[PDB]
């Protein structure tokens, strides 16, 4: 999974 | 007052401003200087890489003299560079040359004045030259250069300087080997960064600072015959001829689109009283084909203005920076006398680089290699010069940068529908390669392929050059059943020196130098000799293969393909027969059980280091009948490409599908003669039917079986 | 005893030190894998993406990439040929900002998070 | 690349062609490199594949 | 054939020692006797293409003009390090405004060394 | 150095290259140094290294 702000 | 027109002037060139400002090299300069001042012979020679700077170091010395960064024993002197044409061409008669030899050398020995000599190539003095045309290997300066009377500065390259050693072995102790080093890429960044003032004032176009680092580091891993300062400097001068052509006047893309107006519409006039056959079918096409062409016309001129509108914005707002700074540059920086525009207008000007320039950053990903109105230097425009110069064919992997690469999985899925997990690993490797990601010394795209004889083991492989590179020329078939001998190792790496075929370089080493970005087959590995496998364990491991030249070959961005049979001994009793249902409960676990047992065969034939070498081993399932529906149908799409001259359009109903399969297919032969079963019954009799006048030009053959075991001659308009 | 058969026993004489490498313990691989991300930074130092990996990410890698018998080549393959695949994909469209403190972690979910923080 | 020396036929790679043959500008493979770089770390990658006669050169 | 033989390098210590006044009086700098014996032993162990009475002389010839650069001019380090101060400050003067987000670290490389180089000075 | 005489066509380092080929200057490689110093001890490092063609020279 990607976790971007 | 010597004439010096016999050679050429050298000191006044820096007085003329032609050489003002040279990136120094302090370890190299003193090696020249400390050669010059000793009691004994005073003969430095620059020996080093051809790709390094030879002449430019001595040109740096003249700038060191005029500024006074020289010792007292070296002040005031003038270099003399030599025009080698004037030796032999000046010999109009025999008695008229050697007085100039007295005119030079009497100014060499007891002149005691401004004297520094330079030689472009000592090969033009000793390797070439008649005894009567000037200095040869048999002339003077041999017993003179013992003494420290005459001070010359030469420049030769290493492997050619080895001719002087083998010539007579007497100049070896008269001249001085000063080794010139390669300039160590991170210093060439500092060289080109010092050269930002000159090229930007040479032709005006702004040069980004990302691409300057990228002009050097990409030159390393790809270009071999040139070396570090030549690679770092020629590309920026080759950045001229891409930018100077396009940014001056109209660009080339608009000129390309203007060609299709007159070339294509010319053929409408060429068919007026031409009531002969099929060619009037183009009127169903050419009007619709012009609607395909002219929609591309309408978008480009609209986009050209928008990009030109960015030129109208950028070129004026950069002029506002001179107002905002120069007032502050003289003691207002120590006083910050406007607290008005130093925060407001400056940040908003930066916001225009954060808005108008990032759109030009966003302009790159659809204008990957060209540039319609772009004054920056993007890294892909630098690497396009590599595509323009190196062995790159036309439109390929890299020409569709970063956006078509995700779509490359789709086109490769249009070859072999079956075996996704193989192509999924094949999908990532191109994404590793052409997307500016990690290119290790591991060659990108190393894959082992296993399956029964018949399945699309090398199908995958042909399409990786037919569809990816669009060229069919990067394919290198290697019959590994031609390497069954123990002596056959030398066919790849070349032959050992002095022996038969040393003028050759090796069969597969040579083809990679002609095409450094290609796909590499190895066809029939199960028959190949066991010691040829000993070679490949360093080819997959490292890029380098030394040769007859000891030349370095890289295999970066080269997909190496490892098709081999190895499965008919294990696919033995038709284990995967009728795998049409594909078996979530059992079939899947058979593919686990089979593939580990094939790694056992990779432990058995191969001495299993190949498992450590190969990135990913793929195993092909045999063809299912659900696969055989669409896969056999693809040949009928390419059937109409060769037979549109014949203009028989064969239509295949679904009834025609299973008649071909159910009399011909087995999992042994992997649907190989099924396409021959197409060719062996119906395709032979088209040649006879074309002779007489029945199905010649416009006859729609409807091929069908009503469980009647015969092709039908039911025909339409 | 094999170096006197294959290598003609003078080689046992002429060579000063015959070093013999152990197979890799897992205690080394918490560092050896960690060294490769620093060498991976050197291939993304143009891109300025600083990839930081903790031991909570290393343990998932070793358990599903390491046999001792091959000496941790495929663990290396497991980084490049699997998890490095859509570091490349997410950069293609606008999903990887060129300055993000990229971090890898596992919530014991058998599922990976790559954490992007500016 | 010590995988190339599987031949006994390939020993003259290292020390060079004997005289009366092609290589004279090429004096040899490992010979000329050490003259160009006398401060070096000379690799030998895969000895188990090189032929026993190549090892006779390494004896000295 | 009156064959000249090489001069048997332990005897070439006496050859160099006879020539010391022709180097000491030539330009001014003394030459220690410890460097003579070491100048012979480099001719044996290391260089093999040139021959024996040259290499004992030609190193000391290079030992002559080496110290002339220092004493009759600027010394080594002061001459080198002041230019890197000038060259890197030239490279800042090539930049003078960039985009951010990449060159930020490059501003944080060249500028920070100037405090380091001048404290070395 | 006996290591350079492993191959059969390596005898030409003893008696030089045969005439009419590329070379023939420095007419022998052995038997030049022997002519330079005819009072000397001549070594042969091993003997098992050499091809049997080399040994026919040493019989003479
Ligand atoms: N230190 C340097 N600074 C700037 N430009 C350099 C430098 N060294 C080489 N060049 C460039 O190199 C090009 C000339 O090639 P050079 O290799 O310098 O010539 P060379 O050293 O004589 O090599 P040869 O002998 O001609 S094959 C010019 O474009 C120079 O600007
Ligand atoms: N998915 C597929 N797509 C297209 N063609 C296929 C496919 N599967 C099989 N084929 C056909 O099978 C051929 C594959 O070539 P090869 O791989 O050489 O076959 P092979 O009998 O396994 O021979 P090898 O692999 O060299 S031992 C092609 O010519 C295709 O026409």
């Amino acid at each position: 999974d990607v976790d971007s702000s | 007052l010597y004439i010096e027109q016999f050679g050429s002037n050298m000191n006044e060139k820096v007085r003329n401003g032609k050489l003002q400002g040279i990136y120094g090299r302090d370890e190299e300069i003193r090696a020249i200087i400390e050669s010059l001042l000793r009691y004994n012979k005073n003969s430095p020679v620059l020996v080093g890489n051809p790709g390094t700077g030879k002449t430019t170091i001595v040109e740096g010395l003249v700038y060191r003299i005029e500024k006074g960064d020289v010792p007292k024993e070296l002040q005031g002197y003038t270099v003399i560079s030599l025009n080698f044409r004037k030796f032999t061409s000046g010999t109009s008669y025999r008695g008229e040359f050697e007085t100039r030899m007295k005119n030079i050398i009497k100014e060499l020995k007891n002149k005691k004045n401004k004297i520094i000599l330079f030689v472009d190539e000592i090969h033009l003095l000793l390797g070439a030259g008649k005894a009567e045309g000037g200095t040869d290997a048999a002339n003077l300066l041999k017993p003179v250069l013992s003494k420290g009377e005459i001070k010359l500065i030469g420049a030769t390259t290493i492997a050619e300087y080895r001719k002087f050693i083998e010539s007579c072995s007497a100049f070896e102790r008269r001249f001085e080997k000063i080794l010139v080093e390669p300039p160590s890429v991170d210093m060439t960044v500092k060289i080109l960064r010092s050269l930002k003032s000159k090229y930007e004032n040479f032709y005006g176009i702004n040069i980004t600072d990302k691409a300057l680092v990228a002009a050097a580091k990409i030159s390393d891993r790809f270009i071999k015959d040139r070396y570090l300062p030549d690679k770092a400097i020629d590309l920026l001068n080759k950045a001229c001829s891409f930018l100077q052509v396009q940014l001056s006047g109209k660009p080339r893309i608009i000129d390309v689109t203007e060609r299709d107006i007159e070339r294509l519409s010319y053929e409408i006039s060429t068919l007026e009283k031409d009531v002969d056959k099929v060619s009037k079918k183009k009127y169903n096409k050419l009007i619709k084909e012009f609607e395909e062409k002219k929609e591309q016309l309408k978008k480009y001129y609209e986009e050209y203005v928008i990009t030109g509108e960015r030129l109208k914005r950028k070129k004026e707002i950069e002029k506002k920076l001179n107002d905002l700074k120069e007032l502050t540059q003289n003691y207002v920086y120590s006083n910050k006398e406007p607290p008005i525009e130093l925060q407001n207008s400056l940040k908003e000007a930066q916001q225009k680089y954060l808005e108008l320039y990032k759109e030009t950053v966003a302009y790159v990903e659809a204008k990957t290699h060209n540039a319609m109105n772009v004054d920056a230097v993007y890294q892909e425009h630098v690497s396009y010069i590599y595509l323009r110069d190196s062995g790159m064919p036309l439109g390929s992997l890299s020409f569709e940068s970063s956006k078509g690469a995700l779509k490359l999985y789709n086109s490769l899925s249009k070859s072999i529908i079956g075996n996704e997990d193989i192509i999924k690993s094949l999908s990532d490797a191109v994404v590793k390669a052409a997307t500016g990601m990690k290119d290790p010394e591991k060659p990108i795209g190393t894959f082992l392929f296993l399956g029964p004889t018949g399945v699309g083991k090398t199908e995958l492989a042909k399409t990786l050059a037919i569809e990816l590179f669009n060229s069919k020329d990067n394919l290198i078939r290697v019959n590994m059943s031609e390497f069954t001998e123990a002596h056959s190792v030398s066919k790849i790496t070349g032959s050992p020196p002095g022996y038969v075929g040393f003028s050759d370089s090796g069969q597969l080493t040579e083809a990679v130098r002609e095409k450094p970005h290609s796909v590499v087959l190895f066809d029939e590995l199960e028959k190949a000799h066991a010691d040829v496998f000993k070679v490949l364990l360093q080819i997959l491991g490292d890029g380098y293969i030394n040769d007859n030249h000891r030349r370095n070959i890289d295999f970066s961005n080269t997909i190496i393909i490892m098709t081999s049979n190895l499965g008919a001994e294990l696919f033995k009793k038709k284990l995967f027969f009728d795998a049409d249902n594909s078996g979530t409960p059992e079939y899947k676990r058979v593919m686990e059980d089979v593939r580990l047992s094939l790694i056992k065969k990779c432990k058995k034939v191969f001495k299993p280091e190949f498992v450590n070498r190969i990135d990913k081993i793929g195993v092909f399932e045999p063809l299912n009948k659900k696969n055989l529906h669409k896969i056999v149908a693809l040949r009928f799409k390419k059937l109409e490409k060769r037979l549109e001259e014949k203009n028989i359009q064969v239509s295949v109903s679904e009834k025609a599908i299973d008649y071909i399969i159910d009399q011909s297919y087995d999992p042994e032969l992997g649907a190989r003669p099924t396409l021959i079963f197409i060719e062996s019954v119906i395709m032979t009799k088209f040649a006879i039917m074309y002779l007489k006048k029945e199905l010649v030009d416009d006859m729609d053959v409807f091929v069908d079986y009503n469980s009647k075991a015969k092709n039908l001659v039911i025909n339409l308009s």
